């Protein structure tokens, strides 16, 4: 046995610390979400499953507003993500404050990139076992995750959670960065699908949504969901066969 | 400066002046006055322009992390509040503003009339606010039905600024009314009015 | 594992907190506790027994007044849970100072998963070693459970402390999204009658609850408390013969 | 810019002129300068609408925070020196006020005078403050009887102000009474106490 | 068992916490101290029992004075007690400045118990290992006891120190709820006599109570303690012939 | 003291005095008070000459920091805020420069004025700001047109300020002219913007 | 044993800090940077090449003007990036701001050393580990590295990260300082795909510079960096020919 | 107090007044006024004496720190720079004098006045802050050349502060000049300075 | 044997501090740092050499101005040493700006002392791994070694680092009370062959030195440094034949 996680301030030998590395396990632990860009915006699809029907069916959440143009997604503790995503709110925010400009989405990424890294360094705190998405469109569509170490990393498609491992092999076949908005939420959905092993009914799925053109998220309401969710059954349980 | 509130059934209609004057100085040409704080709520300033509008991103930034905490869109109440807090907060600096916030929410259409001291007051019915605002007030009362379009709401807050224009040299024109009618957040601005204003005349 | 569960900043190589999993168990020394949620109104039934009969129970309660339209219950440490609810009661309070209106039942449970957020994340001190079952209407009638640490999951049938694996299993059954105010009364003092193994007395339950129409608080006196209790009586031994 | 106040012997009556003025804008006219703390306690003020709604509302708080956190009904004692408390801390700024608090407890009917920088005083039944404090003594204690019912103990702070707004210029029209009877909490204003003073003036 | 009693931050595994179980054993190890509460008023009993002559004969103080109404006496460490009481006496003086009223002993408690809670947080910060058993009359009487925990319980009658456990078991036969004040006092020298295992001198004991009729602390002298004393000593004889 | 902003078809052109003269005190005629914050964004500052040069420092290494952080180049409306908020949280090191910044940037073309309280309005396409506005206006407006060119722009602001300064008898002699034609950041100074106004004999 | 290494206070009786020579080896694990002097200014070659096609290729960039005319290169993590270059680029502003004037390369890489020594020194924390190579020209062209430690040493043509060890050896026949810009451009993405013992693709590689005739950041587009790759690729080839 | 300053065609060369009070008593029978900052590198002053003694033993350590720290003598621009910083922190004190700082540096010669609410400002030409600054760029444009040599540079200086002389009252005869070359670093003093004006007679 | 390196705010029982004996062996496990002092000025030579040849020859270059009269080299962490000379500078132009007195040799090297020993005692921070040579003419030659940790020897001639035992015995040989400069200056260059088993080239090496005629620091030049290695040379052969 090791202390070489006993706490933060302690690398291994091989020159890696192990307790950040440990809190990426926190957002495996945790389900799943998936954010999918396309050239027309952006999707943000996140698990709602959760337990069993004693929970509320529309449990609140994992798709967070930041802004009304910027929206994230997490994994991992909803603790971590509850306080974090007050923060991250405050910290758009205040951009708009001293800017007058909505934060674009690798700026408000780099900020949650420095404030996890200052829990990092200290052994006075721990920090954030968690995760996070941003996904926007400044004018650019773009994604992004913002790792529990605090770090920063720009994807084509991402995901997180117990599902990570795979829609990250799905989409290295089927995705392209000319799918359609139609197409792009559509494939995710059957991603999404994979990732709990069943079929997707529109109460275990919150799927919000920045588009190129309005800069402006939406929620996508449970019925206006239900004919993408149902062309995306067709292929989820098709490949459940095997 | 004046500013001028009204309760319409249709809707909220509020007004400012946005080229104020000292008495026979200006430096203002389009100086805001008039700040969206969402599609069903507004902040009117009379006073000082300056202070008006550091304060009004203040709340402005606000609103919005409200309406996304609570995943309910702020009363006119709460956002009033507010204000004034921040004013009692922010009166060891020297920002000085009497204010009317007005919108529509969901329990119906409201006023709040705000001093820089504090206080916040439901007023349903004629609300003005400024130093011209005792010659405003004369126009209003009488002049108001409660029972009035938002049509038939901005010709009179034209009126009342126009009669306290032309007995100041403080206020000017540059009259802007708001209409905030339940389906668009909609500003006249000066150029159309000053044209409204132009058959007050001959 | 005996290392990584001598501190509240340490992870394991599985990224569990045992730490907060322990303080989790705290809760489930302590006595049950019991929330229902149904479309007419939200319920709260606190365990109120008293162990021997030379302790007085008018404070072995749960139920504290937050605001005048929402309650809320306890479970944990009796010592956290009073400084916990304090908080609460202020902040409550502190929402109508700044803004003159009632503070929503979701608001208050997004700043007191906050403020227990704070404790998990510092080293220096250890987090509230109670969960919460905050109820109340604003509105629309709300039920949420907070974890230890922060966590928030919206809730229709619930219980935190001892009882609360038995009554999870009986609401999977009995609980349905139908049930009257009155209907749902009975039948959370059957879930009750069922966790503490035998029939219930007035005197070792409280009752409280908020409804949508009277949207008040009120607390239920030992004499308003009977008819209900006799109703729940005859089926909770019934349950004590399977 | 004045206030009254008795016990009846079945309640607390106070009054309140709703005018205030500060320039040529007025504040208060038509809208309420008088607050309600709790169901059973009410708080009349003399002195600027900001100052006087901002510090009710912490008040209000504190009023609301007692009685939740120790499950018993406040008494009018402890509210009274607590807001003396929260005038020693801000004493900067413009925050002098003349305050009634009174209302109902356990050990009977009372009204506490808090003086303007800190302290808080009693009276056994009638009470003035305010500007118009001397003619309003006059009228008090004058019809005051010690078997003094809420009836006629609401007109006869309307008769006190009233009389009072001769001697004073500052004061103007409009006035709300707040009866406070224990089954009632009701805010009369100027429309009811018009009508009640139409036959005690002409 | 290990590494869980060496901080005062862990939990153990299953939501006890040793450290915090090892100050109610140092309420345990002192001298016993009865609070008994009748109708008329509540009588508040310490031992004042010596273990040599050299120390002084009315030692200095078993019993303390809070307000004018309000007593606590104390088992467990004694370092600790004249701190924690000096903060109680600051707190019934703290509410009479900012309310102008005595402090109800059902808040003071709270109060008390959350400052014990405060030191319960930190981690190089240990709590009061010190039990006191507040009495005084507010309206009714009241007695309280609270725990070195911070957990406050309201009792009809109590005991605490080494004699604890020997005085539930026998006010549980013995105690109702219809003693009269001199019944009660004698009932609670009785409750001493039977701890101790020896008879009572005014010497061994100091007694205050509190009466509803005065609402106030008094301090009995030695001579008037002298009738109940003969009186009760009668049945702690025959109590220590079985 | 006076400053112009004027937008063209093509560019911005703003102006200063460049010599600042007040009783009869010269400190220096080759003196800054024309900053350059970025590329194609200048700042112009009316008002006294070294808390233009204080503050601006500042805002300049704010332009760069913003720039480098987000990767991409800040607007006018992004340093306009800036100021704005600069200017309002030190009232303990207060600033007496009333600025206009403007330039050329992703929206387009536009001029804010922060006043020396702070606040950010913005003007449409014309602004004057300083004592010799009253009279600026009118001088601009004479010849304006949306399609004027770069050229008859940089001419047009030389006759505003030329106004100022011989009206004055505690101006200076020295006139600044800044040229933003996004393919020229161009800076007249003092000798070539002389001959300009040497047509119109003084 | 070995160490005396759980502690940053601690040197061990090596004389070492081992705390601070893991985090030398934390630079390794980040991917190779190569920095490269010559008298015309100086190149700075970075790897932009991050994961397979999960991650978009343009990944944030990484080779970060810190200054007007002074860029670095970072190996090690990149969430230790992100703090040391926020605090980086304030820094070089910081010195514009105070005297008006440039800021030197020398004096930019001692306060980024300086950073983190605070943070060796100090028990509270650990260093980032992270090095960054810091590159410009102010008045002459200078190649640095700052390292983990904090240690100040300046280059001529050097590698860190994982091609450290390959690169040096690479260097001892083919670094002369009669060298062209172009000849240096080329030798730097050669190093540079010997430490990836690949060949190269000019989309996932940026190259940027500091000129002594500009004074001031520069960087090469892809469609500019295609014929400098290109010659590259042949002595890859011959290379991977031994 | 009058300074100023020209820059040569070769070096510098800077000046100030002597025999000047503070009080009841002279402020200058051999106090300096001329102070060196750094090799190459001097401060000439007008304004509170003391206060600017004190600046100048501040401001001289700090050029001294950046020449130990960074192998690289300071360069003018960065020492006044520095001195804006530190004028805007003794705004609570008394901290009023007027600075000029000038020598050679490697952008080559220059002058930076630095404001008394600080602000640096080029200069390559002449400069002079002061109140016998006007009189001052009246005699210094006269025979200022971008030619002028370092001892054609102490005539003219000497000229300024003698025709100030009769204008102020801190001036006497016998007054501090400096030249600063780069291979000399040499103060006249009075004497010299006497023999300098006894070429014009008086 | 021990675990007193463990802390630093420990005594071992032979009372010893082991932690400042390994920061001690630090500046061993560094290059070499020699002084000498004779009487007609005093020489401080250090290495500078490091590296491959990859390495500028102006890499570390060590004999930092401190003064105007005053250098000071190093040996140990090159990391810390950098803090503690801009700390050195610091204090020398405090001294300077309070007084108008130039810092004496005797009074830096006193003030040194106590700002590491602050480092010392504090157990929330380390001491210095770095010795530095303080060394100048205030009005007669000096030269000091400050430790570690802060202790204050006076010297006239030593040396510090991996070298240092083999120049001791040496100087215990040759070094005579009669010394001048030009014998010393080639004493320290035969001194510093014996240390690197080598012999010298002229720009391996940095030499600074303060002069009694001139009083002020020059540092030596290369072109000046060149006839000093080939009348050192001559011994360095002879004494590194075998």
């Amino acid at each position: 046995q090791m202390g070489y996680d006993r706490a933060i301030t302690v690398f291994s030998p091989d020159g890696r610390l192990f307790q950040v590395e440990y809190a990426r396990e926190a957002v495996k632990r945790g389900a799943t979400a998936i954010g999918i860009k396309c050239k027309e915006g952006v999707i943000l699809i996140a698990d709602k499953r959760v337990g069993s029907k004693l929970l509320e069916a529309d449990t609140i959440e994992k798709i967070y507003k930041i802004d009304e143009h910027i929206c994230a997604a997490t994994s991992g503790l909803v603790a971590d993500a509850r306080v974090l995503i007050d923060r991250a709110r405050i910290e758009a925010q205040i951009n708009r404050l001293t800017y007058d400009e909505p934060i674009t989405v690798k700026e408000l990424a780099k900020k949650i990139c420095d404030f996890k890294q200052q829990y990092t360094q200290y052994g006075g705190v721990r920090p954030f076992g968690v995760s996070l998405l941003i996904a926007g469109v400044d004018e650019v569509p773009k994604l992004y995750e913002t790792d529990p170490s605090g770090a920063l990393l720009e994807y084509k498609a991402t995901a997180i959670g117990m599902g990570r491992n795979a829609v990250t092999e799905f989409f290295e076949k089927e995705y392209r960065d000319d799918l359609s908005f139609d197409d792009a939420m559509v494939l995710g959905l059957v991603a999404m699908g994979l990732s709990i092993e069943s079929e997707l009914v529109p109460e275990n799925i919150e799927v919000g949504y920045v588009k190129v053109d309005d800069r402006t998220f939406k929620e996508v309401s449970p019925e206006e969901l239900k004919p993408y969710v149902e062309r995306a059954n067709e292929r989820i349980r098709e490949l459940l066969k095997k | 400066t004046t500013t001028v509130g009204l309760v319409c059934k249709d809707g909220v209609v509020m007004a400012t002046e946005k080229r104020a004057t000292m008495g026979n100085f200006i430096a203002s040409k389009a100086a805001k006055k008039i700040y969206q704080i969402a599609d069903r709520m507004a902040m009117t300033t009379a006073g000082s322009v300056g202070d008006a509008q550091f304060l009004a991103r203040i709340i402005k930034i606000e609103a919005n992390l409200y309406e996304i905490r609570r995943e309910r869109k702020p009363t006119v109440r709460a956002i009033a509040t507010l204000t004034s807090n921040l004013l009692n907060s922010y009166r060891y600096f020297p920002y000085l503003v009497q204010l009317l916030i007005g919108g529509i929410d969901s329990e119906g259409k409201s006023i709040y009339s705000i001093d820089p001291i504090g206080g916040a007051i439901e007023e349903k019915d004629i609300v003005a606010t400024g130093s011209g605002s005792l010659t405003a007030y004369g126009v209003l009362e009488d002049r108001f039905t409660p029972e009035i379009g938002v049509d038939e709401a901005v010709e009179l807050a034209v009126r009342a600024i126009y009669s306290a224009m032309k007995r100041d040299s403080a206020s000017g024109d540059g009259i802007d009314v708001v209409k905030i009618t339940e389906d668009e957040f909609y500003q006249y601005s000066p150029e159309e009015v000053e044209q409204i204003l132009a058959k007050f005349r001959k």
